[PDB]
């Protein structure tokens, strides 16, 4: 089974935001759903937990300040509204199973960036060698906001020799880069592409790595 | 049994 | 709030050797129904937590058996008899007897292996970016070990320090190595003002890669 979290959110300071979590199979909709906050580079904090059966909510007093937990009528979606958002609310928020399945299943998302900037879509540049066994190509993805950016090579067909490096903030903008290593016979005969997607700016680029001269 | 918060 | 003191905070283990992580609590975790609600979780970076041990000692459905958990009351231990590359990441204890649920700080488990050199690659600025009036020389230092490594940048023979940006990866889950990216970003004018650009890795050291702007 799965927990399916809503997607990445950009939210101005002062606003609110709501993050949802859908149960994949009917069988786990009754279970208590937990909410955990992981700040970047950091450890885990318990926000609270809701009983989809009756609606009973149990909060970590640190967050009564800030979190409301509800469930739709189906109990197939448990939500969390974060009210009056401060910069310290930027983090990943997880949704996790409870009861006899306590912390066995975790959702994947959700990244929340609290900030006032506009989104900036990345530039994408191809990194070809241009002067043995294998060849390493690359994709530079510079100056975007906010996070995240997803990078793929040939729509996921290439995963073995890929390195996508963590982004680094450089005076209001994020830059990342990705390397891929393929056999020398593969390229440039066949095609190699980074696909780069920046949802906050609804941007997608498919850059071919053609050799230079 | 179970804690109710769990 | 139950304080959960995890120890050690970091771990470094040659593959095949064992590991051990301790969790001590300010309160007892025994619940009035005789069950102790203490879990052991693993997190690989970027990914989400996976459960390994529940109720102090029970393995979750898919978990390897070199994992064991023991303890009672206020002292708990997770043990791995033979660590492997897959086991990398951050281990937490979490208690749920008491409310609020509270996690340990974490334990990063790092695998040790034989030294490895970076395969270094240099890339001149693309023509697409030059058209826009900037130039980023990208350098890749891929799949090396131990984690400590440095890049130096030499424009026309001499060290340049302004304009660099550096990003490190975490350990690799298969070969247990490390990788790094380094970006020197000049203006188009400054970049077309010099000819030789070098990327030098101090770690089998050094390892260099160059290109000439005029070629």
């Amino acid at each position: 089974v799965q927990l399916q979290q809503s997607g990445p959110e950009l939210v101005k300071p002062g606003a609110s935001v709501k993050i949802s979590c859908k149960t994949s199979e009917y069988t786990f909709t009754e279970y208590t759903k937990h909410w955990v906050k992981q700040s970047h580079g950091k450890s885990l904090e318990w926000i609270g937990s809701i009983n989809p059966n009756n609606g009973d909510t149990y909060y970590n007093q640190k967050f009564t300040d800030k979190a409301t937990l509800t469930v739709d009528k189906s109990s197939t979606t448990a939500s969390m509204e974060l009210r009056s958002l401060t910069f310290e609310d930027s983090a990943v928020y997880y949704c996790a199973m409870g009861d006899s399945a306590w912390f066995a299943y975790w959702g994947q998302g959700t990244l929340v960036t609290v900030s006032s900037a506009k989104t900036t879509p990345p530039s994408v540049y191809p990194l070809a060698p241009g002067s043995n066994s294998m060849v390493t190509l690359g994709c530079l993805v510079k100056g975007y906001f906010p996070e995240p950016v997803t990078v793929t090579w040939n729509s996921g067909s290439l995963s073995s020799g890929v390195h996508t490096f963590p982004a680094v903030l450089q005076s209001d903008l994020y830059t990342l880069s990705s390397s891929v290593t393929v056999p020398s016979s593969t390229w440039p005969s066949e095609t190699v592409t980074c696909n780069v997607a920046h949802p906050a700016s609804s941007t997608k680029v498919d850059k071919k790595i053609v050799p230079r001269d | 049994t179970s804690p109710r918060h769990l | 709030d139950v304080q959960m003191t995890q120890t050690p905070l970091t771990l470094s283990v040659t593959i095949g050797q064992p590991a051990s992580i301790s969790c001590k609590s300010s309160q007892s975790l025994l619940y009035s129904n005789g069950k102790t609600y203490l879990n052991w979780l693993l997190q690989r970076p970027g990914q989400s937590p996976k459960r390994l041990i529940y109720l102090v000692s029970k393995l979750d459905s898919g978990v390897p058996d070199r994992f064991t958990g023991s303890g009672s009351g206020t002292d708990f231990t997770l043990k791995i008899s033979r660590v492997e590359a897959e086991d990398l990441g951050v281990y937490y204890c979490v208690q749920g007897t008491h409310s609020p649920l509270t996690f340990g700080a974490g334990t990063k488990l790092e695998l040790k292996r034989a030294d490895a050199a970076p395969t270094v690659s240099i890339f001149p600025p693309s023509s697409e970016q030059l058209t826009s009036g900037g130039a980023s020389v990208v350098c890749f230092l891929n799949n090396f070990y131990p984690k400590d490594i440095n890049v130096k940048w030499k424009i026309d023979g001499s060290e340049r320090q302004n304009g660099v940006l550096n990003s490190w990866t975490d350990q690799d889950s298969k070969d247990s190595t490390y990788s790094m990216s380094s970006t020197l970003t000049l203006t188009k004018d400054e970049y077309e003002r010099h000819n030789s650009y070098t990327c030098e890795a101090t770690h089998t050291s050094p390892i260099v890669k160059s290109f000439n702007r005029n070629e």
